[PDB]
Parts: structure tokens; C-alpha cells; sequence
């Protein structure tokens, strides 16, 4: 019965600010401990601030000093992380975690909120094929150019799930994602058998379905 | 300054192996040293804490040792549930910081896969959009480790590619790997040839895949 | 005279508690009680618990962090709570910038900032927040130094005039203190409830201090008794408790002798942990109708874990 | 500043003991 | 794994300020008591005093004799002495002496840290005999401090006097000497007062819930101020292994001690039995201290919680 | 098995001083309070003094205040009244006594030590005879005695044929004359008929002088 | 100031009668009130504590009592050894200052008793000193109060007096008084009648003993 539910991520720019929360229950967190730790994409873990509200204490890791603000409401039994001057490079997912005043070993995790820090505008993706080429065939679908993460693509409207290979997507230098979707296909197949790459962008409430077929040859 | 200096990176193992994951503190923190267990998109669960005290719940294949600075998780006989990224985290009495080590990925042991190698030109979609995007698929193939070059008119590419692998194939325990060159569409209309060579431990000797712009 | 505190906590005069006593004897669980009860007594009153030891346990009772603005109870409607932290309070002070910081760690400073919540209080009450202040105090010695900083204060300021806008608002605070001086030394007003344990160390301790309070002709009729075995009435063995029993019961005579007049208020050594609302509550209901060992010797296992 | 006056008074003679002291 | 007890502190040759506090009514007195006595006892070439610093003086009702400003021998030991200044009579002597004007304890005896202000007089009194001669003096002082909150401020006093002193010098535009003298020594004290060898507290706590976190609070903030703090007395343990009351407590204390330990495993935990009699009188304080020396068992020593004198 | 002594009583001079002590033993007088209460010669209790060593707290009535001091030395267990500026009306059996915290009953006295403030010097007494009237009813009782006058301090013992007769006799308490000087009868009853052949001689002893006198006392002769 | 107003001054009583001795406070005092008994030459024995606890190791005869600021103090049945002073004794909680009740002498009672009177001129020794004491005997009478009367060639004697009185005689329980009458040797040889008059209720009528100076 206890939990931890981490709230509050989103986009925002560099220089700019934004408000965590960490909602408790089960527990009484004013006898406890919290601790955030962040993990930005695909790198480990990162302690960014401590709190214990029963003396008011707190503690910052050297690369949030000056610029992130832990507290306590012990009346809504949540604590916050109050953000400011955001980089890139603090672009995460954001856990709050508890601990013990006689064990600072972290025993229940939210499941995180993801905070992005960009500059790049909220942008939906262009869907490309990747039409197989002129055994066993590949194919595919190119999502190029969007903004934030996340997509998801599927194949035949979830007919298609076999072989299929999505790639996690690749930050380029422009600032939007990229990412390839595809699937590999008997050859006898290209002539009788049809294949779509339904895309979906919620963030942009875009929905893209291409078809993949051979080269008009 | 304060460091947890965890190894080894990566290793790979076996179903029913003893895996031993090694953490270094840059100088003493008693016994206050924690071990977790992350996957893909959950937040990290709590092994071991106390350095050597297993956490309620917590399987017995787990367990956790000290000698002086160097602190040890071992897995008694992993099970495929153990796939996963592990922790150490120090939390000495004298420092109000918490320290992590870099982790450990456990992946999944199979034996060397050669990747099939596939190249898809820019579709005439995109160049209609003013851009060009051309991928090489190497897909299902073990190890992870592998070399994609890119090679236009037989000229080595440098600073425009991008590399993108999936985790393992929950049936097969393979990787799949995409590397797209990304020119524009002037620069693509300058050359003829464009080939992706392939090194991998698998082959003998280099795959290519290779088109000539425009010949179909 | 009752053994109980029933007359204190119904009292529509007193505007002005005070519970004190030696380290560890119960002031924090007894005042939190003696304040429980007091607001359960009287809905239209506001009623206001600041801790004037700069060890605050207030936070720590309840399970709540209280500070120098003052915060209701989870659970009480007419309950709040005052912890003052000293370098925070400086800062407020100081806006309205080193010195402030250096200011905050000198001894007194926790006295201090007490009593000018005291005086900032009759300000308001003299003009146009709350009806009652229970005062949680720290151990004897320094809670004396507090109740004698009107008398400390009214003869400080007459020489600072001597050797001297800046006139003007010096007479002003002589006022101030003077209003604080009659008020405290009013039986109605202003009283001192005493919480002691029946050891040696205590009993000679808390007799000092009563002698010292009627010195400063602060009322005090009343003695919470805390943390007592009773026994026997257990049911009949423990060689520990019987020997403990024996001592305390020994002591508890000679305080029933001396104090025939206060109230002598005796309360129970509970099994369970005394803290959070519901088992503060639950301990407070003594202080108004008196503890009966044979009767509700169950209370003693029955609190909240 | 009513405050800050009581501060100094006792600032002073916290000071002041210390002054006179063998 | 560091030893539960307190034999390194008790037989040290370089320790010359121990402070013994903690939260309210724990066993300061007690402990402070049994720890003055274990080392006078374990080294009667070196002159000890334990002194108050909580107002509501406590030692002449621990040992049961009169103490006072003047420091005088716990009857029956040859180098242990006690004091316990009372403001008021201290200010009338120096009333006299700044003489050779009248109304100083009048005015000054009742105003809110007094009592930290002489007390720490007394270390400044020491620090400068133990270099400069020309009075009596000693080895060693052990504090009986008061409750946690106004011990931290006695304990944040040379730091406020010395960052204090830097500024008033100017406004004053031998009254300069004295505040070089005065700055010399606060500054003497807070070195001493910081280094790990010279000066160290001692904290007392009990096995219950409130005490638990002050407990920490405190540890917490002697570390900031750089104050050495590295053993622990856990105080009137009941050690139970029938009756209700006594094996419900037992239980709740055990689940604390438990947290104690993994929590403080860099510390002296020294573990006390509760007894039954009264630990008065020099007797039975030297009999209770000596489980300060050599850890308490409690299948061994046992008896001892009733074997306490009854005079 | 607790007691309280006193010492330290004597003959002082107005304006001198005295120092009284009252040893306690079988308990600890750190934990109770110590009393001075003092008696005069045919008066009642006063109390002058008190300390509390627990407290830190000593009281005087207001004859006394200013002038005698109460202290106690706990290392000894030994309680003290200084007296200064001493006057007549001080004189009196001085009693040290013992209260608790809880009780200012006084449950302990010491058997008490005597002072004596008087300006009077030391001085032996006359004796003279108080003879049996020659008009002694016949056959019937007779009274004779011994006045012994003008001397200091007390006390002084009288006795009749050095001992031997006791019965039928009545020593007075000595009275303070104006002088400053005590003096005192004692007389016995014995049968008429037997003045004649019976000895009676008074035997009067003054230590504090070293005087010793006896003096026949018989009828007067005619 | 305060007072604690004790009385009787002084009563007689037989063995196995009823005592009662009161107290009465200036002002309240509680029930901090203790009562005291004394013989001559011995100190003072509690008796009572708390205006009405029984102090250890007295006899259960004696009892105290409180009505607001009114004590008394009661001897159920008075044995041979109870004869003594008895004092009250208050100590209220609000002040420092003890306060005694000026005390009660308890005298045994026996029947009226006349005295017989002597009186002595003064010695030729004494007169050769420079001065003359004339001295009248009251032997073994009861009660104690008497009234004596001296007279110098019948002029009333007042001023130059003396009395002297003996504590109750152990085997008949009487009195013996002494008064004495001082004059100097030339005072004394003016005049020539001496006599004291005695006066007791055991006398229908008061007695005189008397002589002429210088005659035999
Ligand atoms: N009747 C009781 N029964 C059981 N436990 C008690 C009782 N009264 C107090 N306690 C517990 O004993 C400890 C001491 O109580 P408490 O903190 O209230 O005393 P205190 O006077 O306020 O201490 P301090 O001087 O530090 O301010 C607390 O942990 C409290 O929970
Ligand atoms: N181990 C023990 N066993 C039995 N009784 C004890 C023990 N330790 C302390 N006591 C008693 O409990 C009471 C509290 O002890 P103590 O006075 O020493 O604590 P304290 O910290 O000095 O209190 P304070 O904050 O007021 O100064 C005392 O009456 C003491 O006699
Ligand atoms: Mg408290
Ligand atoms: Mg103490
Ligand atoms: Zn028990």
C-alpha cells in the first residue's frame, strides 16, 4: 500500500523552469526520507537532492546546485523539485524515491516523469517508405522530423507483429527525433501480399498509414 | 572526489550461471552500500542493502559481501527474470551524497549470428520533401558489437551517420542495428555509388550492400 | 482539591498556559494533551501551542512539520502549532543581512524571538489572533530565564534611556513589557502547570522550581504526576516493576503531603508510543477526568501502533 | 524595528559582560 | 566493528573537553557522572572537573553534597571536583572586582543566556591557565550539558563571539586589547573545540520514537559545527529476556536498538541496563559507570540492576 | 540510627560572637532541612534559623536576621550557626533540628547546647545561713536553709550533710538579680524538738569560680 | 505579623482525663500545623504532623484535629508520663518563617493544699557585707498561685521583691515558693517590723509571719 507518484514533467526551454511532485501515500513521509534521482537516455543514474522533513535538512548533487530547490508539504504529504535555469543536459527521467532516517538505501520508487529541455518546436513526424528492394525481403518505414518523443508505429494495424524491428529513435542535430521501422518478409510475398506502417504521433495528434510496396519499375 | 567504480560494464550470461558484479568505493564507506535491479522502463528495485543484508522479498540467489572498499553482488544461479541492469549506491554516515556506479548490463549469451545486411535508398517521397536519408539494416545478429562504414563514390563518410540498436530479441536473443546517412538533397545528387560495408565477428570478411543513384 | 486539570481546561479566563518541568518527565505529551483538551473544550476559541524549547518536538508528537507561522493540526479545527526557527525568523526580521545570521545562534535569541510572539500577540489583542497560548517550554533552568524577561527587560530599557523617534518607541516597548509583566503575574490570566516523575531527581528539582515560580508571583496549583507504574493493580509479578512501584509510590506520598492544595494530576506509564493525534487524544482524556488504575487499566495496552 | 532595539539591548550586555571580565 | 563501549574515551591522554548531552531527561547527569568518574578513576595523576551547564543544576542531587561557582572535590575522590555557577552570586563578584556599579546581577543575572555566557567564561578561564599559570586549573573537563537546543548554542558561541568580534572593534571609535585578548582566545577555543584528539561529545539517547530523531538532528548538526562525535550511550535499556508492560516495551525498545545500531555502526553504541534502585551517591554511580568501561551483559551481569545501594 | 549533636555553647560578652555546630549522623543532611530553634531560661521555642543545602535556600526570623548566619559543610554533615553581634535576651538553649522537603515538621533534635550574653563577670557566691526561728511551733516542723548569693554563671549544686539529708528539701531556681548576678535558697523542713542535737550543714559548689563552701546553719543565739 | 495564638496557658489535670490543647492561626495555613511535647531539660518530641498524622512511634492516644485555622490537639486518656509542656507549630507552604505557639504547661491535679509560712531575717554576716535579705517561705501548698505581701513597719513593700518557684514535687505533687526582700544595711536599720502576708485559696484567711528587728 505504499507508493510514490512522481508529477509535473514536460517540455520546456533552456533557461526556463519547472515544478515536480512527488505524492506519498501509505506512509507518513514527514518520519521518512526523499531522495530524486534522475536517468537521462540511455546513461545510469543520477542523485540529484535529498530531503528529510523531520529536520529540515537538504542536499544537492554539485550539477543541480543553485538551480534545483527540494521541500516537503508534510499537510499533502508530498514533496516537490523545483527546477530553474533548465539545460539540455538535464533532460531525464525524473524518480522520487524514499529512505530511512537509519537507512538512506532507497526501498520504494515512483515510475518516474520524463522531463525534456529543448528548444525544438513540437513538430509532427513525415512518414517515408523503405520499399523493398528489387528468399527473404526487408522492408520498412522511415518517421523522420518530430517533436518531443514519443511515436509509435505498427504494421497491418496490428495484423503484422512478426519480424518487426523498431528502432528507438536518434536526436538529430536539428533537435527532432528519427526513427526506422521495419520488417523482414517472405520474397513471394512483395506481388500477392499488401503492407502499412500505421504511424502515430499523439503529442502532435498526428496519424499516418503508408504503404510499402516494390519499385514501379 | 567520491566515486563507485563498478564492473564490469556489460557481461554476458547464461541461464542457471553465477554472476559476480564488483563495486569499488574510492575510499571507505563502512558497510553502507545498496545493489538494484533496473529493466527497460521501470523505475530500480532494491537488492541488497547494509552491504550484505537482502532486502524483503527479495529472491535468495541474491546476495551481497564487503571487503574493505570492494563490494560484490552475486547471483547464485541467474533466471531469466535476472536480465537486467544492476547498481551500487554508497551512503556513508559522513557525506550527505548519494553515489551510484556507472551499472551493469546482464544480457542474454547466445552464440555468434551474422547479421543479413540490407540498404534502402531515399524514396522519392522524401526527395519530393527536400532531403535524403539512406539506411543500412543489419538485422539479428550477435554480438551487439559490430562496424558500419559508409562509403559514397568509394569516398569514407564521416560525422553524417547515425547508429540506432534494439534490446535484445526476446525468441532469438539477437540485436538489430540501423545506421542512416543523412545528406542533402544536393549533396545526394553529387555521387553515384553508395555502399554500407559491414564488420562484424560473424563474417569471414566484410558484407556490402551498395545502389547506384537512380538505376532502380 | 481534584485531582485533575478539568478546571483549567474549561476556564473561560486563562489566556496564557504554561507547562514546564524537568528534561523528560512529559511536557512535550502533556501540554500537546493539556492543548488537545482545551480545544475539544472550547470550539469557539482558537487555541495556539508554541514550543519555546529550541529542541522542538512538537513536529515530531504529531507527524507534522510545524513552524514559525503558525499551522492547524490535521484533525483540529481550533488547534495550531508554533515551532520558531530562529535563523528563519531573523531573516523576515532583518528584510524588514550578515548580522541577522550571526544573531541567530546567540544564547537567548530562542527566548527572545518567544516573547516578542508574546508581545506582537498583545498588539493584537490590544487592537482590532488567537483566544488562548499553551506554552510548551523547555526545562527548567532556561524557561525561568523566559518568565523573567518582563522584569529583565522594563529595568534594561530604564537605563538605556538614561544614558541616551528613537525616544518615542523606546517608551512604547517599556508599555509592552509592562502589559506582559501584569498579565503573567495574573492568577486568572496566566498559570504554570508543573510535570514531574516520582524519582529523587525529579521531585527536588520540581520543588525548586515551584518555590522560584511563586517567587515571581506566577500561579501554580497544578502537578501532572507522569509515567507511573501503578501496578500491583496489573495482575502480580516482575521484580523490576514491583521494586519501581515501590519507589515511585514511596515518592507519591511525599508529593500528596506537600502539594495538599494543587491539583495532583496522576498519569499512567503506557505500554504504546504516544504520539499522532488519535493517541495524544487518547492519553488527554486523563487530565480531565482522572485515571483510575482498576478501571481503565486497559488504556495502558490499548493505544494506536 | 522594534524587534532589532531588543536584540541590540541584549547584544549589548552579551557583549558588555565579556568587556568587564578578568 | 567498533567496540560498545567507552574505553578508548575513558583511558585517552589527549582528551581535554568531553561533552556528554542529548535530549531531555535521557541520563546526561548520570552518564556525564559515571563518565568523570570511570576517568579519574582509570588516571589519578590528571585533575578532572565535570561541570553544569544546564541552569537547573543537577550534580549536588547526583552525588548528594552542595556544589557551587567554586569548584570543589567529590568527597572520597582525590581528583574529581564539580561545579555549578549560579549567575547571580558569580555577577556579584565580578561586580566587586571590576570595582577594585553594584547593580549588575540585578540587571544581568536573569537575562537569557547568562548561563552559556559564564559557562563559557570558565573555558576561557582554563584555556588561558593551562598556557599562562597564575590559578588553579585542570586536565580535563567533562560538560553535563543542557537539553540539545541551547547546548548547540553554547557550542555555536565561539564561532558567534569570534565572527561577532571581527566587526565591533572599529565601531567603538584598554578597551582595544581586550578585545584582542578576547578574540585570541575564542579563537584558542574553537581550534581545541574542533579537533578531534582535544575535544569530543558524548551523546545519550533512550530507545524511543521522539528521542530517535533529536537524537539524530543533534548528531547531525555537532557535525557541522566540525565538533567530533563518534559514540553513543543508548540509556535505560530494560533487556527483558513474563509481564506485559515490561516485554511490550522490551519489544519496541529492541525494534529502535535494532535501527541504532545499523544507522551509528561507526560509533561507540554503548548499551545501559534500567535498575531498579536509585543511581545516587558515589557508590552506586561508580558501580553503574563501570559498564561505560567494559560493555554490560545481561545473563552475567545481571544481579547488578538490583544490587544498588539504599541509604 | 540518626542523632544530631550540638557544640560550640558558652559565656560570650554583648557584642561577641559564637559559632555553634551540629554534627548529623545517620543520614545525608544534603536531602532534609536543618533548623535552629533556641529556648530561654522559663520561655518557650523559638525558631531563628533554617537551610535547605538541596535549594540552596537559608531563612531567619527577624531577631536573628543580619546577624547570625546558618551554613552547612555537606562534606562533614555538619550544620553551623555563626552568631555575631550577641545580646542579652539570646541567651538560651540553642537546639539544632531536622525537616524533610515534603514535611517542615521537626522530627530530630539534638539534646541542645547552652549561651550566655551577659556583661557579668565570673564571680564565687556568699552563703548565708537561713536559721530556724526561735518560735518553732513545739513538737512540731521547722524550716531552715541556706541563702546563697551573688554569683556568675550558673549553675551552682547545694546539698545538706553532704548528701545525706534529702527528704524535706527544696532548692530554688536561681533568680537574676539587677546586678547582673544570680543568687538562690535552699531550704528543708525538720522536726522542732531535734534543732538542738542535729547537725545541718549546706554544701554549696560553685565550679565556674571553683568555690566550695559549707555552712552550718542552727538556731541563733541570744 | 503572623501569630500562633495557643491555649490554655497552663491546666491540671488527673490521670485517665481528657486533654484538649488549641491552636488558632492568624491566617490559613492548611492543615500545616505539627504539635510537640516537652519535659524540663529535654528537647521536644513530635507528636503530630499534617495537623492529624500520628508520628512514628507515638502512642495512639494522642490525635490532632483542624477546623479552618483553628488545631487542637487531644490526649484520649493521660497517663503519669504525659505530664509535660506541649507547643504548636505551624509551616505553611507559602512561607520560609516557623512559628510557635507559646505553649501549654499540662500540671498534674491534686487537692487544695495551704502552705506554711516561715520567715528569715537576714544573718549578722550578711549585714556586716553591707546588705539585707529577708526571706518568706511557702512550703509544699496547691495550687502554684499565691499572692505575697511584704511590709516594713506596715508600709507596703513593692518593687524590691524577688519570688522563686519550684516545679511540681514528685512524691506529693505540691509547690514551695521563696520570696525575697532586698534592702541595704542602712535601709534595713531604719526600720524595725519585717512580715509577709500571705494570701491561697487554702486559706480561709492570709497569714503573716513576722519579727522585730534585732530582738531574739
Ligand atoms: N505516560 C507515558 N507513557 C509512556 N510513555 C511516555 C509517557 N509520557 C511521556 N512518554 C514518552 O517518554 C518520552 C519523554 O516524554 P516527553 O518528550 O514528552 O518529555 P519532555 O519533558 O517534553 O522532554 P524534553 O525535556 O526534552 O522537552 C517521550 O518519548 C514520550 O513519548
Ligand atoms: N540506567 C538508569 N537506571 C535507572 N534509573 C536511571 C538510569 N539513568 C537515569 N536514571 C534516572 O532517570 C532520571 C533521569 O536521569 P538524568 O537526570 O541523569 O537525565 P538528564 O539528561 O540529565 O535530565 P535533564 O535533561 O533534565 O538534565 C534520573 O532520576 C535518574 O536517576
Ligand atoms: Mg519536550
Ligand atoms: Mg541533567
Ligand atoms: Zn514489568
Amino acid at each position: 500500500e505504499v507508493q510514490l507518484v512522481e508529477s509535473g514533467g514536460g517540455l520546456v526551454q533552456p533557461g526556463g523552469s519547472l515544478r515536480l511532485s512527488c505524492a506519498a501515500s501509505g506512509f507518513n513521509l514527514y518520519y521518512y526520507s526523499i531522495h530524486w534521482v534522475r536517468q537521462a537516455p540511455g546513461k545510469g543514474l543520477e542523485w540529484v537532492a535529498s530531503i528529510s522533513p523531520y529536520s529540515s535538512s537538504t542536499s544537492y548533487a554539485d550539477s543541480v546546485k543553485g538551480r534545483f530547490t527540494i521541500s516537503a508539504d508534510t499537510s499533502k504529504n508530498t514533496a516537490y523539485l523545483q527546477m530553474n535555469s533548465l539545460r539540455a543536459e538535464d533532460t531525464a527521467v525524473y524518480y522520487c524515491a524514499r529512505g530511512r532516517w537509519y537507512r538512506r538505501a532507497l526501498d520504494y520508487w515512483g515510475q518516474g516523469t520524463l522531463v525534456t529541455v529543448s528548444s525544438a518546436s513540437t513538430k509532427g513526424p513525415s512518414v517515408f517508405p523503405l520499399a523493398p528492394s528489387s528468399g527473404t525481403a526487408a522492408l520498412g518505414c522511415l518517421v523522420k522530423d518530430y517533436f518531443p518523443e514519443p511515436v509509435t508505429v505498427s504494421w497491418n494495424s496490428g495484423a503484422l507483429t512478426s519480424g518487426v524491428h523498431t528502432f528507438p529513435a536518434v536526436l538529430q542535430s536539428s533537435g527532432l527525433y528519427s526513427l526506422s521501422s521495419v520488417v523482414t518478409v517472405p520474397s513471394s510475398s512483395l506481388g500477392t501480399q499488401t503492407y502499412i506502417c500505421n504511424v502515430n504521433h499523439k503529442p502532435s495528434n498526428t496519424k499516418v498509414d503508408k504503404k510499402v510496396e516494390p519499385k514501379s519499375c | 572526489d567520491i566515486q563507485m567504480t563498478q564492473s564490469p560494464s556489460s557481461l554476458s550470461a547464461s541461464v542457471g550461471d553465477r554472476v559476480t558484479i564488483t563495486c569499488r568505493a574510492s575510499q571507505s564507506v563502512s558497510s553502507a552500500v545498496a545493489w538494484y535491479q533496473q529493466k527497460p522502463g521501470k523505475a530500480p528495485k532494491l537488492l541488497i542493502y547494509s552491504a550484505s543484508s537482502l532486502y524483503s522479498g527479495v529472491p535468495s540467489r541474491f546476495s551481497g559481501s564487503r571487503s574493505g572498499t570492494d563490494f560484490t553482488l552475486t547471483i547464485s544461479s541467474l533466471q531469466p527474470e535476472d536480465f537486467a541492469t544492476y547498481y551500487c549506491q554508497q551512503y556513508p554516515y559522513y557525506s550527505s551524497l548519494i553515489t551510484f556506479g556507472q551499472g551493469t548490463k546482464v544480457e542474454i549469451k547466445r552464440t555468434v549470428a551474422a547479421p543479413s545486411v540490407f540498404i534502402f535508398p531515399p524514396s522519392d517521397s522524401q526527395l519530393k520533401s527536400g532531403t535524403a536519408s539512406v539506411v543500412c539494416l543489419l538485422n539479428n545478429f550477435y554480438p551487439r558489437e559490430a562496424k558500419v562504414q559508409w562509403k559514397v563514390d568509394n569516398a569514407l563518410q564521416s560525422g553524417n551517420s547515425q547508429e540506432s540498436v534494439t534490446e535484445q530479441d526476446s525468441k532469438d536473443s539477437t540485436y538489430s542495428l540501423s545506421s542512416t546517412l543523412t545528406l542533402s538533397k544536393a549533396d545526394y545528387e553529387k555521387h553515384k555509388v553508395y555502399a554500407c560495408e559491414v564488420t562484424h565477428q560473424g563474417l569471414s570478411s566484410p558484407v556490402t550492400k551498395s545502389f547506384n543513384r537512380g538505376e532502380c | 482539591v481534584e485531582p485533575n486539570l478539568h478546571s483549567l481546561i474549561t476556564s473561560t479566563t486563562h489566556k496564557w498556559i504554561f507547562v514546564g518541568g524537568k528534561g523528560g518527565v512529559g511536557k512535550t505529551t502533556s501540554s500537546c494533551s493539556i492543548a488537545i483538551q482545551m480545544a475539544l473544550s472550547q470550539p469557539n476559541k482558537q487555541f495556539l501551542l508554541i514550543s519555546t524549547n529550541p529542541a522542538h518536538n512538537l513536529s515530531d508528537a504529531f507527524g507534522e512539520k510545524f513552524g514559525k507561522d503558525a499551522r492547524k493540526v490535521t484533525g483540529m479545527n481550533n488547534l495550531s502549532c508554533m515551532e520558531i526557527d530562529p535563523s528563519a525568523a531573523l531573516k523576515d526580521m532583518n528584510d524588514m543581512g550578515a548580522l541577522a545570521d550571526l544573531t541567530g545562534s546567540i544564547p537567548g535569541i530562542d527566548e527572545a524571538l518567544s516573547f516578542m510572539e508574546v508581545m506582537k500577540h498583545i498588539k493584537r489583542q490590544e487592537q482590532g489572533t488567537f483566544d488562548t497560548v499553551i506554552f510548551d517550554t523547555a526545562p527548567t533552568g532556561h524557561t525561568l530565564r523566559f518568565l523573567q524577561l518582563p522584569n529583565t527587560l522594563s529595568k534594561l530599557l530604564e537605563k538605556f534611556g538614561e544614558i541616551t523617534d528613537i525616544s518615542g518607541k523606546l517608551n512604547e516597548l517599556k508599555a509592552n513589557v509592562e502589559t506582559i509583566r501584569q498579565q503573567f503575574t495574573d492568577p486568572d490570566l496566566t498559570t504554570f502547570v508543573c510535570v514531574c516523575i516520582s524519582e529523587f531527581l525529579s521531585l527536588y528539582e520540581t520543588e525548586r522550581l515551584i518555590q522560584e515560580l511563586i517567587s515571581y508571583d506566577m500561579d501554580v496549583n497544578s502537578i501532572i504526576v507522569n509515567q507511573l507504574l501503578f501496578a500491583e493493580n496489573d495482575q502480580h509479578n516482575c521484580k523490576r516493576c514491583q521494586a519501581r512501584w515501590k519507589m515511585q509510590k514511596k515518592y507519591l506520598d511525599q508529593i500528596d503531603e506537600l502539594y495538599e492544595d494543587f491539583h495532583v494530576v496522576k498519569m499512567p506509564l503506557c505500554a504504546g508510543e504516544i504520539r499522532g493525534l488519535n493517541n495524544l487524544t487518547k492519553f488527554s482524556q486523563f487530565l480531565n477526568k482522572e485515571y483510575n488504575p482498576i478501571t481503565d487499566g486497559k488504556v495502558i495496552y490499548e493505544l494506536e501502533d | 524595528r522594534w524587534r532589532v532595539y531588543l536584540l541590540i539591548v541584549l547584544l549589548v550586555m552579551l557583549l558588555f559582560i565579556f568587556l568587564i571580565m578578568k
